[PDB]
């Protein structure tokens, strides 16, 4: 950014690992959420 | 002013991908084993 024109390596590495979690969790979260509603929604 | 000195060296990007994916695998297996995902309803 202002010297580390190259963001810190650890910061970048951690961010990628975090992004992977969000990507993997979204499909699962949507699936889990839909089941809960079909399951929880009192008919 | 030569090697812009990559702000994204190839190794670290590659390494982060493997670690994040490995973590997802363990979480998915754990949820499945607990039946969390088998729980579709009781």
């Amino acid at each position: 950014g202002e010297s580390p024109k190259c963001p810190d390596i650890l910061v970048v590495l951690l961010s990628v690992m975090g992004a992977i979690l969000l990507i993997g969790l979204a499909p699962l979260l949507i699936w889990k959420l839909l089941i809960t509603i079909h399951d929880r929604k009192e008919f | 002013g030569a090697l812009e000195e990559r702000c994204i060296p190839i190794w670290w990007v590659l390494v982060g991908v493997l670690g994040g994916l490995l973590l997802l695998t363990i979480l998915v297996l754990a949820m499945w084993k607990v039946g969390f995902f088998k729980r579709n309803r009781p």
